[PDB]
């Protein structure tokens, strides 16, 4: 069914303990895992450290005496930051009772400290965290039973139990930009009068200069603000992918910042997969538009009337929030979603899984790979549920067949990386080593990133349609252009992208 | 009237009466107003509290633009005394619910005025307050215990717990007790249910080491069924820093007549202890405590002309507590209080060890059991009741019940299925009996207090009673009769140096 491709590396555990990409460099990465942190070498997923911290027995009975099992009943490592003194700030479930320590320099305890609000309970991939200026920026669940999500800073927090902030929420990545922190979720739908247990994604916002309203609002958020992501395919007959999933590290793509997201068809629906792509710039301007208007009696209004905004705009990070009115801040808190939903790049889907056997799960980009014609292609890697990884590129042909640009999919490869059934957590991208990290819940698997080194036919070279991978005809063998030098004027080497697959072959002699 | 004492006439509407419990004197918060009495109802102090300039728009800070301050009415809705410190405490509904600490020697000065925000800023929107053991520090120190209706008369009021204990330290004078991150001393109604789900907070008390709160509200929070008002009985454990202990349980008052009779609405609460008949009935010993509280048959929200007394021990509002919190450890059900936060369904635990003491934890922590308390009372009127007191001088337990046209009944509660009155006669007719009703320090008098007065009611006179068949006759537990002396009067007063035993005769014992 599938080709299975080149295991380079691996670095096994259990299936039972569930790892947790909690930091990565192109050297290193940190694994949080049962009881255990692993310090592991991205050169052959080698471990080179590891600090084990167990929950004690007594902490690990109470666990089990409140309703939950035994594979419950451990001490998850689930957070990571070096702080900027040489200290190491960890924190861990602890059988659903989180707590965060202050290991010192090897390393030795020097605080222990409860840890509700800022470290989950459970092992489940549901929150995040961004450790941003020194300061944890904290999106989980703050009880035992699950009912009360926030987003958490140093003596700030999201309204307790309020729904128009956060209605049973999904976690699944928060990144750090321009004195902001964005948090992407999946969240319960009530801002349409006629919800039906639909499910939306959003990307959520916060100011890191917050310092909390005046008087009594001194310890929630004063620019707490979200809108919704827009993953549709467009036309006459629109179909929506409304879970995210995954998202990706912010990605420099020429003079645009992009973030890719994994997104799929909420549960009882045609089942599906997608990529899509936003704008940096799209997601920040969305918060400059109308806000939407709270659910009432009537039920029959438009967004918010504009007369109702104060002078200064709500949302805007100010020196000292504590100096806004209690009408600003009220209202912040009672219109937290934004009208617009924020538009995907190209409009469309990069790629589509529709009534697949398996779900997209996680996402990771080698950005600007300069083609032979010297075109920059970010390349994608999307894992399923199954243990594969899809490779592909977008092409922009300029009116090939409409007046209208058209995108077209070109697919690398979808090989096997993990055995069949076991999905794929999350990926991690090495461009110096030319290695693809494979995170399932008890392995890493080191993939090659590209794979010209490795086909030695004219053939395969040219169908392969990796914009790195092109084939000389003065050398035989199938080049890597990050390491080639042509110039434009020779026909030595030969790649086909636009065309068929087929099409490229032919361009092979003989 | 002889059996009327004293008679304190005052020049506004009154709302609160406590009385010292060791000096006696007699404080009455009142509209506008703050009086000081001495055990004779004797005017000591006054103090004009209103009115001020003050809109429900604006806290005392700020006051937002185009809404201007304009003279208003200051409810009392508070009055309480610290007995470790030597001070009173009275809240008004001026000002978002502003509290003053004022000294219990001479209320008229003020030591301490707090800004924060604790009260109802309604005039008829309730509010419970005692004092009891809490947080901050293990049980030494003592804390208020309030609770409070959503005004949903400005937006200063999302601000205020609906249940919460307060600190009476100086330092940290009432703020919430014990706070955190995530979890405190303090309950919220949420954001979705806060304007449409009110609470009614009738009674407060502490009973072994828990607070208790008597309230009547609606049974469901959405609109999937019909509106049915209960009685409903919120408890905290004492020790509790996090308010993992609140939970609730209805409170059913039953009659078999017309066939099923709910008196659903409660009016009055009171907590006193049973007698030696009593407690045998109840299975309890005597220095345990009883609930009394009495119920009137409600059209919708409003109470009818139909009332019921009944009793309630708390061995068995223990055991009720414990019956739904058992149940929900075990499994069962749905954890109940959808109007705080979404109700999930209750978690298998393993708990091997829930008994009547049971202090809460993170799991199942706001449970709103469905298992009610249930009685049949033990008398019945015709009348709206609006108050209860309780005293066990005599050997029977003889129940006071203040009417809303203003009559006092005298009920003997001789088993949890027999009681009757033997005594009713009007003290302000056509003037409605408040709820805080209280008695003596000896309980020989009780304080009734109706809208504009109060009056010091002796709880037994036998001396009227000239002839014996009027003594025996008139079937007051606190009367009985010297065979020698003619004089009717309890026990105590006659001497047992008759060698006859039938020398002190009872109303249902013997024949006169
Ligand atoms: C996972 O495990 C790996 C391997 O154990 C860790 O990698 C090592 O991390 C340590 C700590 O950061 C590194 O030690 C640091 O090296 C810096 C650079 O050293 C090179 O360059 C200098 C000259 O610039 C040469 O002399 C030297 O021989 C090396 O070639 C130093 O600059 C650092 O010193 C500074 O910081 C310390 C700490 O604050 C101060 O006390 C010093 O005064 C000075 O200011 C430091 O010595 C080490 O080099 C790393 N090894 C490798 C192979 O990379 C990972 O850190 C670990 N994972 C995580 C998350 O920590
Ligand atoms: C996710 O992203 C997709 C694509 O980015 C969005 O799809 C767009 O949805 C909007 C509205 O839902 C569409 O815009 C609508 O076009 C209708 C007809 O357009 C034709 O007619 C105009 C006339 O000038 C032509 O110019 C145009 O080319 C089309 O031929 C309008 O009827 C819509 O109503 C509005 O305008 C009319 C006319 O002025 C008013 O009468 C209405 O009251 C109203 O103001 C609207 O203009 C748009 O075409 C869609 N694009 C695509 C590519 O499909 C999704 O909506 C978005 N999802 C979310 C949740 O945000
Ligand atoms: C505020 O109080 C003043 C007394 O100082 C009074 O004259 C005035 O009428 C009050 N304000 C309004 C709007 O009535
Ligand atoms: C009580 O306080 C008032 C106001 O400070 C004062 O006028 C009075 O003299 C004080 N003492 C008595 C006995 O009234
Ligand atoms: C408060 O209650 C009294 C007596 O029931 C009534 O006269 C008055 O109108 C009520 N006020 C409001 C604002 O409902
Ligand atoms: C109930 O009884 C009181 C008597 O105190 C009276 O004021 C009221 O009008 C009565 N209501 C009805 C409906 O009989």
């Amino acid at each position: 069914q599938t080709k299975q491709d080149k295991v380079l590396a691996h670095f096994i555990g259990n299936s039972t303990d569930y790892f947790k990409i909690l930091d990565h460099n192109d050297e290193f990465v940190l694994v949080g895992a049962k009881d255990v942190i692993y310090n592991v070498s991205l050169n052959g997923l080698k471990e080179i450290a590891r600090l084990e911290w167990h929950s004690t027995d007594a902490d690990r009975e109470l666990c089990a005496l409140k309703g939950k099992h035994e594979w419950d009943c451990h001490n998850y490592l689930r957070v990571y930051a070096l702080r900027p003194n040489g200290e190491v700030l960890l924190c861990g479930t602890n059988s659903y009772k989180p707590r965060c320590r202050h290991y010192t320099p090897r390393y030795e305890v020097s605080r222990d400290v409860e840890a509700q609000g800022l470290c989950p309970y459970s092992p489940a991939h549901n929150s995040t965290y961004a450790f941003a200026d020194g300061h944890l920026y904290s999106a989980t669940v703050a009880d035992f039973s699950g009912g009360d999500p926030l987003i958490y800073r140093e003596n700030l927090r999201t309204e307790q139990y309020d729904l128009k902030q956060l209605n049973q929420p999904d976690f699944v990545g928060a990144i750090e930009r321009n004195g902001y922190v964005l948090f992407f979720f999946r969240e319960l739908s009530m801002e349409v009068m006629n919800f039906g247990k639909a499910v939306y994604s959003r990307v959520a916002r916060v100011c890191k200069n917050d310092r909390g309203g005046p008087y009594s609002h001194g310890k929630s958020w004063t620019s707490f603000l979200k809108a919704r992501l827009n993953c549709s395919v467009p036309g006459e007959f629109p179909f929506y992918f409304d879970e995210i999933q995954a998202i990706s590290p912010i990605v420099e793509s020429g003079s645009k910042s992009l973030i890719y997201a994994v997104f799929t068809t909420s549960v009882n629906a045609i089942p599906g997969s997608a990529v899509c792509a936003f704008n940096v710039d799209d997601i920040l301007a969305a918060f400059d538009g109308e806000f939407k208007s709270q659910k009432d009696s009537q039920s029959h209004w438009l967004p918010v009337e504009r007369e109702q905004v104060p002078k200064p705009r709500p949302g805007q990070c100010v020196e000292d929030s504590r100096t806004l009115t209690s009408i600003a801040v009220n209202f912040i808190k009672n219109h937290p979603l934004m009208e617009e939903a924020v538009p995907a790049v190209h409009g469309r889907p990069l790629l589509t899984k529709v009534n697949l056997h398996h779900r997209l799960t996680a996402i990771a980009v080698h950005p600007q790979v300069k083609s032979l014609s010297g075109a920059y292609y970010d390349v994608i890697y999307s894992g399923t549920d199954d243990g594969k990884v899809t490779k592909f590129i977008n092409i922009l042909s300029t009116h090939p067949n409409s007046t209208v640009d058209r995108l077209k999919t070109v697919v690398i490869s979808e090989m096997q990386v993990l055995p069949l059934g076991t999905p794929i957590r999350e990926l991690v991208i090495s461009t110096s080593k030319n290695s693809l990290v494979v995170v399932s819940d008890g392995s890493l698997v080191s993939v090659p990133l590209h794979h010209c080194s490795h086909i030695v036919d004219c053939l395969g070279c040219l169908s392969l349609q990796d914009p790195i991978c092109a084939w000389d005809l003065q050398t035989h063998e199938c080049k890597n252009l990050a390491t080639s030098q042509h110039k434009f004027g020779t026909k030595t080497y030969l790649q086909s992208l636009n065309s068929t697959k087929k099409a490229a072959a032919l361009l092979c002699p003989h | 009237n002889s059996t009327i004492t004293n008679v304190a006439a005052f020049d506004t509407k009154l709302n609160h009466l406590l009385v010292d419990t060791i000096t006696g004197r007699v404080f009455v918060g009142g509209v506008n107003r703050l009086y000081q009495l001495s055990p004779d109802l004797e005017l000591s102090e006054t103090v004009k509290t209103g009115p001020q300039n003050d809109s429900v728009e604006c806290s005392i800070l700020d006051c937002p633009l185009n809404a201007v301050r304009s003279p208003t009415d200051n409810y009392n809705k508070v009055l309480l005394i610290d007995r470790a410190t030597s001070r009173l405490i009275a809240c008004g509904s001026l000002f978002q619910g502003t509290c003053t600490v004022r000294n219990l020697q001479n209320v008229s000065i003020i030591e301490h005025e707090v800004p924060d925000a604790v009260v109802a800023n309604d005039a008829n929107s309730s509010t419970v307050a005692f004092i009891a053991p809490g947080p901050p520090q293990h049980p030494v120190t003592n804390v208020m215990y309030v609770g409070v209706t959503y005004t949903n008369n400005s937006p200063y009021r999302s601000e205020i717990p609906a249940v919460a204990s307060r600190s009476l330290e100086k330092t940290k004078m009432f703020q919430i007790a014990s706070s955190a991150v995530t979890t405190g001393t303090r309950t919220f109604i949420n954001s979705y249910a806060r304007e449409t789900y009110f609470v009614n907070y009738v009674y407060g008390f502490s009973s072994e080491r828990f607070s208790y709160f008597l309230t009547t509200q609606l049974k469901h929070s959405h609109h999937s069924s019909p509106k049915e008002y209960i009685t409903k009985l919120v408890r905290i454990c004492q020790e509790d820093s996090n308010y993992y202990s609140y939970t609730e349980i209805p409170v059913e008052c039953i009659s078999d007549a017309q066939g099923g009779t709910k008196f659903n609405l409660v009016q009055a609460g009171f907590l006193g202890k049973p007698s030696s008949d009593l407690a045998q009935s109840l299975g309890i010993s005597i220095q345990d405590d009883v609930l009394f509280a009495v119920f009137s048959k409600g059209e919708g929200n409003t109470p009818t002309n139909n009332s019921a007394l009944c009793i309630y021990s708390l061995k068995s509002i223990r055991r009720k507590f414990m019956q739904n919190i058992k149940s929900c450890f075990n499994g069962s059900g749905m954890r109940g209080l959808d109007f705080i936060s979404p109700s999930m369904p209750c978690v298998l635990t393993k708990l091997q060890t829930i008994g009547e003491d049971f202090c809460g934890l993170d799991v199942n922590s706001p449970l709103g059991g469905e298992t009610p308390i249930t009685s049949v009372p033990v008398a019945m009127f015709n009348t709206k009741l609006t108050s209860v007191a309780a005293t066990s001088t005599s050997g029977y337990t003889v129940v006071f019940v203040g009417t809303s046209d203003g009559f006092l009944k005298k009920v003997v509660i001789e088993s949890s299925s027999i009681a009757n009155e033997y005594a009713s006669f009007a003290v302000d007719l056509g003037s409605e009996i408040n709820r805080d009703m209280q008695f003596d320090n000896q309980n020989l008098y009780i304080y009734v207090m109706s809208k504009t007065k109060v009056s010091k009611v002796k709880v037994f006179d036998c001396s009227d009673y000239k002839t014996c068949g009027d003594c025996l006759g008139a079937r007051d537990p606190y009367c009985g009769w010297c065979s020698l002396e003619n004089k009717c009067s309890p026990r105590s007063n006659c001497q047992d140096d008759a060698n006859d035993p039938l020398y002190w005769v009872s109303y249902k014992t013997g024949k006169c």
